[PDB]
């Protein structure tokens, strides 16, 4: 759909932030580029979790309408719940 | 004057926060909340 006329809530789902945190720390736990400067941190799950109240996560996420259509949201579009 | 400007606040925030999540499993929500206490009936 158009970026106009999106229909759908500006939150992040508890689903879609606990696959959005799984995603991440699968890629950062290969070799993959980090956005935010890290500290002391040898575990993915630490690190993606600090990119993502930052905001600094390279994800869009997809949102399938029941009708067939979709939506694209990237990360930093949506609002963190917590 | 400020107590209610931050009263009108929170009553969103608390608010958008109950909003049910698009993708919740509902029918398992409340197949189980039926029939748990039905153990105990």
């Amino acid at each position: 759909q158009a970026n106009q006329k999106r229909i759908t809530t500006p939150y992040m789902t508890k689903y879609e932030r606990a696959r959005v945190l799984g995603t991440r720390a699968l890629q950062i736990a290969m070799c993959a580029p980090v956005m935010v400067e890290l500290e002391g941190e040898t575990d993915p799950l630490l690190i993606a979790m600090k990119e993502l109240k930052a905001r600094k996560i390279p994800i869009i996420i997809r949102r399938y309408l029941p009708d067939g259509s979709y939506e694209d949201w990237g990360v930093d579009e949506l609002i963190i719940t917590d | 004057g400020e107590a209610f400007d931050w009263l009108l606040g929170e009553i969103e925030s608390k608010f958008n926060q109950a909003i049910a999540h698009p993708g919740e499993m509902v029918g398992a929500l409340a197949a189980q909340s039926l029939g748990e206490p039905a153990t105990q009936m």
